[PDB]
């Protein structure tokens, strides 16, 4: 729960004191963000089908022993593509969750707290979401403020897989 | 905390006289065949890790839900503490017929369990299907011989899926 | 030399027929796949010691056998393995010019007319360089309509192959 | 630091009393460990070099792919492969250490406690790991009681890696 | 010979009047979906040869007596010649596909499969349970995409699945 | 079907002549065959039980990976091993009918004519039953003409394969 009225809130609340003016400052400066973020949230929305299925093609054509070699982490079958599907389906909507509240808090809740155990216990390798992200942070093709935005974002999800 | 040697003490002090001779019949047959028992448990958790993604894995193919948004296995730290827990219930059956006695499993990890289950909203008898495939495997593993001198185990494949049998009803 | 500005050029030839105009939309056929098929084939030509090495590569870990037992056809030596190399890459090469020539032709002649014989007279099997166009059609990691003609090529040697 | 011995005078110490009857038990009992327990350190000593040369070749052989793609993790020039060499025989000097021991203690303190880091930001696949070790315990060949406590040794092993 | 065009031709030349204007919009909506016209037939081409003998092995797991001596598929010979009549029968379905019109599978296929098949003694149960499966196997591998752009294609699925069904009612 | 005196015949057809006195002489030979063939195709019944049992052995210790891995002409399971034994049987029987009949006749027919065709496209390997006739014709252990006669149809079917 990373948005920057909460800790704002945190902050006043933890310290115990009352809201004051510097708390007042983030929500102005919450329009520098939210004025293209709302637009790009859109824009993703649009863009979101033809992403995952170009980070799916991007995935398979860098790493073929798993399109080839049988297994259940691999998707050999057609039930593994349609969980690598699912996989990159959810990859792409925390992405735009993250960009809709503000903060990294819906990522960093909803991803990245397990995100190692499942990896590890799985055999998920996260180089795989790695050429997912890169992909998606290449193909969304995003102008000015918004797509600056997206990069300190979708570095910070690769960040959290590397 | 009891073992099965201190369970006939604290039986034979709650008595009050010192310990029969059948009592001690019964113990030296225990010490003939906690060889099986010990070691048992230890291959048991040989394969724990793939048995506890084998009965998970099995788990959310069987109920799509807990995979599915809204459910309660759904995103990825819940995800991560339920494999936790299943762990977590396969080790104390693992140490309970370590101990050759339930009281461990039912002392340590089974009580609260029921109640925290229900006050967190977590299902319950999708656990309890958990623990009973996870106990069929449990045997099997045992059971099935790989490198291992051929012995009767019965009664171990009998103690175990009371083990098991027990951790999933006090699930409920 | 399946080559469809070649191939209506023959049937013209056996109707005795000037051109028509089906001939016209043949050659608009053809423009049209090699609006793609051109720059399809220069990527993989600058991907093709890496495929060729990775295809080696995976069919020698597919059957460790070939390296372990020493035999005639097998790469228990390095000089098999220097064949072995050689005969994916000549694979890749015929891919290319059947990328570019615009049909099987290339294929069909250098490859297709007698390969299952010499893998009878030298105990070849064919399953290994099935498994490394499935190495190869994994690794070229393309998009678009280029991507999917190349991979229709490479079925096509499989299919034949087998 | 898990050997019996250290764990009997850790409990004493956190209990404040001496030495019970108890305790005494758990020397003798290291008797039935280790007096299988030195033979098959030796003889480990022994087979040392064919098994990571073995594990170098099943690893290769199980992902052809690590000798094809050139990256810096994977072993597609002759540096790489030295770091395998380094890697496996690191792996095996830690179960025979493990196993001079008594306890996971000295492979608990050498291999496992950052194996989870490492294998996230170096991008070392843990499974390459886990061919490396079920072809050591597949090859090691050890004889009765001391093949046993192995086993349960490198299972404990994969299971840190998994 | 015969396309959906040179039919829309040939009922307009029976008339012997111009073509209506809603069957130059159908003609419309068939230019329209001739992309996956493509997109269909290169799917099932490129998967042709292991549909074959997919559906040789579902007909020789499921009829032992053709392998069996004296049964019509036994030798070499008429094995090779069994998956040669297959895959032609799959040759043509591709062809009718392709052209849009059942009218090349029917004119090259309709008129002597039946008749070999009662004058050599091959039993037309077995090619048509065999057509079938491959339509099935056929169907199969045409709809599921496979890193291709979504779309609907129930339109294709019925027209294939015609074709088969024209292929077994031919053989019977 | 390939029998002297049936291509004897044939060859008088072509002609159009009556019975020549190569056509005796013709008769001759196979008499002469024939007065060792018969015996030695019982002797071969008698053995064939034996001699099909150790030739699927040799052939599975002779290539250990067709019991290894799982495939669909591979002995995987017991199924695989009932069809390739079923295959030697077969191969088997037809050297029998091949010895009696005086000539490669019921060999050609019934093996020959699209074995290779079989093999292409259920990806199997003519030199598995290569090496099971080399240990037929190892395991017989006849001696004199009809050894050596059954040897010469062995080989012309190892030819004829390979
Ligand atoms: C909301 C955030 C979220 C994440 C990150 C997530 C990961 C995740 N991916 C999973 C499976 C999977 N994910 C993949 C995807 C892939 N594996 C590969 O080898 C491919 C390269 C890659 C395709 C890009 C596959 C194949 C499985 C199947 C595992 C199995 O069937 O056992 C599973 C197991 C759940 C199941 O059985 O359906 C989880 C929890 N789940 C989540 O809910
Ligand atoms: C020593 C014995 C012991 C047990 C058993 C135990 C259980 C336990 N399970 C928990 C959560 C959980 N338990 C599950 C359970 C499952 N997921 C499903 O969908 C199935 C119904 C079920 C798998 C069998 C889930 C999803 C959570 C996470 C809920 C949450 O944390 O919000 C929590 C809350 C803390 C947390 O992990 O976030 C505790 C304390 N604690 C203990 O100390
Ligand atoms: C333009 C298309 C084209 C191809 C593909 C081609 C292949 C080809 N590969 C050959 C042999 C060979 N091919 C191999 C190959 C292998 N053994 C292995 O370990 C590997 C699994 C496999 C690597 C693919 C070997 C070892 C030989 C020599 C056989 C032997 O040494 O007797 C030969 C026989 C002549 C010779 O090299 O010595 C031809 C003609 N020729 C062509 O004109
Ligand atoms: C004592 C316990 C111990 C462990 C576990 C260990 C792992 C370890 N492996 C490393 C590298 C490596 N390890 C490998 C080995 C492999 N990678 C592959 O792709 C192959 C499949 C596999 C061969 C089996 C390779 C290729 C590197 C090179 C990384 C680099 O050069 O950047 C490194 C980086 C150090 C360096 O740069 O030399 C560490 C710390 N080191 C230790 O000291
Ligand atoms: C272009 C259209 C076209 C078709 C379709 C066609 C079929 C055709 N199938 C034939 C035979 C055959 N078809 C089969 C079929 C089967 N085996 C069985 O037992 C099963 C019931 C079925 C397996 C699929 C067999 C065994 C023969 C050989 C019959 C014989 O040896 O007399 C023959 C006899 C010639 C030969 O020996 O090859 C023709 C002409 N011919 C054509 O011109
Ligand atoms: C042979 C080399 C080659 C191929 C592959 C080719 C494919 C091809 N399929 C296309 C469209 C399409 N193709 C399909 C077909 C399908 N999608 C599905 O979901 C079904 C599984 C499947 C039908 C069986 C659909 C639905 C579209 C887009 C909308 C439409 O036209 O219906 C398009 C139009 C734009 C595009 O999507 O790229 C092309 C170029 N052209 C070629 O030259
Ligand atoms: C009278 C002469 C004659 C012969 C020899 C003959 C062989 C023959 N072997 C076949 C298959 C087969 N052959 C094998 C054989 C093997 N895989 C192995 O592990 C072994 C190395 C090898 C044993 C030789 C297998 C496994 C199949 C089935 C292929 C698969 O299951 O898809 C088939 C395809 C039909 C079927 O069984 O299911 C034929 C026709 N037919 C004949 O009429």
């Amino acid at each position: 729960m990373k948005t920057p009225l909460t800790e704002a809130v945190a902050l006043a609340d933890s310290q115990g004191r009352f809201l004051s003016n510097t708390e007042l400052q983030y929500l102005y400066g919450r329009l520098r963000q939210g004025a293209f973020a709302l637009e790009a949230a859109q824009t993703l929305t649009a863009k979101a089908d033809t992403l995952v299925n170009g980070a799916a093609q991007a995935v398979y054509s860098k790493f073929p022993y798993t399109t080839s070699t049988p297994g259940n982490n691999f998707a050999a079958d057609q039930r593994g593509k349609d969980k690598c599907a699912r996989d990159i389906g959810y990859y792409l909507r925390m992405v735009t969750y993250c960009l809709v509240a503000g903060g990294t808090g819906p990522m960093d809740e909803y991803l990245i707290a397990g995100v190692d155990e499942i990896n590890r216990t799985f055999d998920l390798s996260p180089s795989w979401y790695v050429e997912a992200l890169k992909h998606i942070k290449a193909n969304h093709g995003l102008t000015g403020d918004a797509a600056t935005e997206t990069n300190n974002y979708i570095d910070y999800a690769i960040n959290a897989l590397s | 905390m009891f073992d099965i040697f201190t369970r006939v003490v604290s039986q034979a002090d709650a008595r009050g006289e010192f310990i029969s001779s059948d009592k001690l019949e019964a113990l030296k047959k225990v010490v003939a065949e906690g060889t099986k028992r010990s070691d048992a448990v230890s291959r048991m958790t040989n394969n724990a890790s793939s048995i506890v993604t084998n009965a998970a894995r099995q788990l959310f193919a069987d109920q799509p839900q807990l995979i599915a948004p809204g459910g309660n296995a759904y995103t990825n730290r819940r995800m991560a503490a339920c494999l936790r827990d299943m762990e977590i219930i396969l080790r104390y059956v693992t140490y309970a017929t370590f101990t050759g006695d339930a009281s461990v499993l039912n002392d340590r990890c089974l009580n609260g369990l029921r109640e925290t289950y229900v006050a967190l909203g977590v299902p319950g008898a999708s656990v309890a299907a958990g623990v009973r495939a996870m106990g069929k495997a449990a045997v099997a593993i045992v059971m099935d011989p790989a490198g291992v001198t051929s012995g009767d185990c019965s009664s171990l494949q009998q103690e175990i899926e009371l083990y098991f049998e027990t951790a999933a009803k006090a699930v409920e």
